[PDB]
């Protein structure tokens, strides 16, 4: 849709990838702020907000937080602390016409400056003289939108570009859009750092016989720590503590050493 | 490379009559409103006329009195503007200037805003006694 | 018109407190529990006035709903606080053909049901009318599950089926447990103690003080008069802060429970962490008096602090 009245979608409950969006060639004007690049994926949102339309080359720029300008006061305005981002890119091969008006349209006349994220409908004609038109199409009241006029041949200033606006938010609820956070292999037998769906510890891995229920997911034994997660059993690898048995330096020089509670198959050697 | 060029601005005494040709060069558009804005020294820019390529509709100020006839010259590309008995204070340099025109509900509209596009060299016009 | 029913829940409407797996193990977890052996509302539906009650009812900490049925007249719930559009409003229906949760801004009729047609001429039964809402415009959540057919016809006889639910709304989460039992009682609540596994966690964030119930009718003169409800019960009752004492077994599930607050021995269970209370003297909690009315006190004099020497000066 034209930038006077920008099409707005909801995208939420679902898991969005942002990298794949952010590493393509295809979107060549790329800023955000309020948001980090590198941590966009463990960022989390309850709601993204994603308007779309089509304006100049040069207005790209006037899109943009604490920023004005004529698209910008009349067809789409910015909230200063506005939360997510901008894309824009070429899309000259759409608008092939060699030469002509177009139906995209943009609000060039308005009584005074939108305020921030307001869409404006109505296209009556703006008085601009201050004799009373009296609902008169004519000179002193033009109408309120102009057409772009995208042709080919027009210079890159001029190119239409397809500018899509995500606004992130979190209400006051959980969020509903979380990044892929893809799992990596899994590793038993030996005691490593485990993250099970936010279930943190250390430990090693192992084969489980105990069978547990359909909706359950972590265990715990006596004294409320984990023993199981899903089925692999947690058992933190050997530690324990190391003493030197020494007939004492009066006498000899080398010692024994005891690695107490530990079956030092792992790790002269007694049992 | 859309080009706008005016000619014929004219001295005489009170009430004269004069012609301005608005020819184009290389225009790349089917539809477009041509208009007529005035500046002479301490006197800003403002509308006088503006016309509508498809039809020829007419848009002109309070200052007509149908004295400002404007042809749209089809085959020469140019707009021929003619005024007769000559106003001591219309006296100007003109611009003549191009803007798309609007296809809005299946129907045209053709603004012509303060700013229009490119404008092109003017001619002034001096009639006083 | 008949006054409201009252029934004596017993040992009923336990659902599982958190999501860890737990083996021969008792575990004393304080949560929006439902006391035992409570007063819960019942709702009837009989043809026999026809006994049609589908009233508002407050959703004030949570609400234990179970429903001995033979013909599936229950069908689902309606959440809000306003019910006039005026605020966004929940629905959950288990429709002959999907099920339904929608959260969404509606406009609740007076009278919100469904209906189900009879033909006579053909064992066939099939939805007629659905008034609930009727219009919804800004709004974000929506949801229709997978397409399936069930029997849709009202079967002659005692109740056979218990579908016993939970529904619980916090940190902007409406969790629902859920509960199948096979049941062959005529008119009364089922004994015996089952443990309640969850159905599903909603993200959905309102608030929800108000809540009803939907029924399905039955239609073979006036669309207003000639409907007829079917028999099916519905006992409704609400969850308050409580500590329970959950013994499992060698599987994950609650074999049994015991409530800290129905009585001495519950409570000594509760503080022993056990089922086998051996013989004694246990201290448990402390006996308190809680005082009411205070009372403020200090000097009757007014001072006659001035206000009127300058208030009232004769010449200003
Ligand atoms: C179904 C619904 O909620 N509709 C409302 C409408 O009543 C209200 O007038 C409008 C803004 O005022 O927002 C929308
Ligand atoms: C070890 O202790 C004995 C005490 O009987 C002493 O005579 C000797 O010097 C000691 N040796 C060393 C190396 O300290
Ligand atoms: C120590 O480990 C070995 C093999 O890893 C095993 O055979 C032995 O039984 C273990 N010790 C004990 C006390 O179980
Ligand atoms: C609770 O149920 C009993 C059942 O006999 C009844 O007597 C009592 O009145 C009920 N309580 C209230 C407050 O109605
Ligand atoms: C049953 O009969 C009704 C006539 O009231 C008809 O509309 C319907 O299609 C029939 N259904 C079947 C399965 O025969
Ligand atoms: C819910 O009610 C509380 C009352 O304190 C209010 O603060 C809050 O904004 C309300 N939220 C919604 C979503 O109605
Ligand atoms: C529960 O545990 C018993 C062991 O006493 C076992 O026989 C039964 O299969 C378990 N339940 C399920 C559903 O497996
Ligand atoms: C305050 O109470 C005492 C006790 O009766 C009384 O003697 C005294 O007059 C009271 N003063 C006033 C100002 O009412
Ligand atoms: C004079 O003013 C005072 C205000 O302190 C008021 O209480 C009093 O009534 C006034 N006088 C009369 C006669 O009302």
């Amino acid at each position: 849709a034209s930038v006077y009245a920008w099409n707005r979608k909801r995208i939420s409950n679902c898991v969005a990838d942002y990298s794949v969006l952010y590493n393509s060639a295809s979107f060549s004007t790329f800023k955000c702020y309020g948001v980090s690049p590198t941590k966009l994926n463990d960022l989390c949102f309850t709601n993204v907000y994603a308007d779309s339309f089509v304006i100049r080359g040069d207005e790209v720029r006037q899109i943009a937080p604490g920023q004005t300008g004529k698209i910008a006061d009349y067809n789409y305005k910015l909230p200063d602390d506005f939360t997510g981002c901008v894309i824009a890119w070429n899309s000259n091969n759409l608008d092939s016409k060699v030469g002509g008006n177009y139906n995209y349209l943009y609000r060039l006349f308005r009584k005074s400056n939108l305020k921030p994220f307001e869409r404006d409908i109505s296209t009556e004609i703006y008085q601009a003289g201050s004799t009373p038109c009296n609902g008169v199409e004519g000179f002193n009241c033009y109408f309120p939108l102009q057409s772009y006029g995208f042709q080919p041949t027009n210079g890159v200033g001029y190119q239409p570009y397809r500018v899509v606006v995500l606004s992130f938010e979190l209400l006051h609820a959980p969020a509903t859009v979380c990044g892929p956070k893809k799992s990596t292999n899994l590793v038993k037998n030996k005691c490593v750092n485990f993250n099970f769906n936010g279930l943190t510890g250390t430990g090693v891995l192992t084969e489980s016989n105990k069978k547990f229920l359909p909706f359950q997911q972590f265990g715990r034994d006596i004294a409320d720590t984990t023993d199981a997660v899903r089925i692999l059993d947690i058992t933190p690898c050997s530690f324990g503590g190391v003493s030197v048995i020494t007939p004492g330096t009066n006498t000899s020089n080398q010692v024994a050493v005891l690695y107490q509670d530990v079956n030092c198959t792992e790790v002269n050697v007694f049992q | 490379q859309v080009q706008l060029v005016e000619t014929g601005g004219g001295f005489v005494q009170p009430g004269g009559s004069l012609r301005l040709s608005c020819a184009a060069s290389g225009v790349t558009l089917d539809y477009y409103a041509i208009g007529w804005f005035r500046q002479a020294p301490g006197k800003e820019r403002e509308g006088v006329s503006c016309i509508g390529s498809s039809d020829g509709r007419t848009y002109y100020s309070d200052s007509v009195k149908g004295r400002f006839t404007i042809s749209r010259d089809n085959a020469k590309n140019t707009v021929y503007l003619q005024m007769n008995s000559l106003k001591p204070e219309d006296t100007a340099v003109y611009y003549c200037a191009l803007t798309v025109g609007t296809y809005y509900s299946g129907n045209y509209h053709y603004t012509c805003s303060d700013d229009m596009d490119y404008w092109g060299k003017g001619t002034q016009v001096t009639v006083s006694s | 018109q008949l006054p409201p029913a009252y029934t004596n829940s017993f040992t009923r409407g336990v659902y599982y407190p958190d999501k860890v797996f737990r083996s021969s193990v008792l575990h004393s977890t304080q949560d929006l529990f439902l006391p035992f052996f409570s007063n819960v509302t019942w709702f009837h539906a009989i043809h026999v006035t026809k006994r049609f009650d589908n009233p508002v009812l407050p959703f004030n900490d949570g609400v234990y709903f179970a429903s001995t049925e033979k013909s599936n007249i229950i069908r689902g719930w309606i959440f809000g606080t306003t019910l006039d559009s005026k605020t966004q409003s929940l629905l959950i229906v288990n429709n002959a053909t999907n099920v339904v949760i929608k959260v969404c801004e509606f406009q609740f009729c007076n009278d919100p049901f469904l209906g189900v047609y009879y033909h006579k001429n053909n064992k066939s039964w099939m939805e007629s009318e659905f008034r609930v809402y009727s219009s919804a415009n800004n709004c974000t959540f929506e949801y229709v599950s997978q397409p399936f057919l069930m029997d849709l016809e009202g079967k002659q006889g005692n109740f056979k089926n218990l579908r016993e639910f939970v529904f619980k709304n916090i940190d902007g989460y409406f969790k629902i447990y859920s509960k199948h039992t096979p049941i062959n009682l005529v008119r009364d609540l089922p004994q015996g103690f089952s443990a309640l596994e969850p159905l599903v966690d909603l993200p959905i964030g309102i608030n929800i003080t108000r809540f009803q119930t939907l029924l399905a009718l039955h239609r073979s003169g006036d669309s207003s008069s000639g409907w007829t409800a079917g028999a099916a019960a519905y006992y409704v009752g609400y969850l308050q802060p409580r500590t329970f004492l959950l013994k499992y077994n060698e599987n994950g599930t609650i074999t049994d429970a015991v409530d800290c607050a129905l009585d001495p021995l519950s409570e000594t269970k509760c503080t022993l962490k056990s089922f086998t209370v051996e013989k004694g003297i246990y201290q448990t909690s402390n006996f308190r008096v809680q005082p009411t009315e205070s009372i403020v006190r200090f000097p009757n004099i007014t001072n006659l602090c001035p206000f009127g020497e300058v208030f009232n000066a004769t010449r200003f």
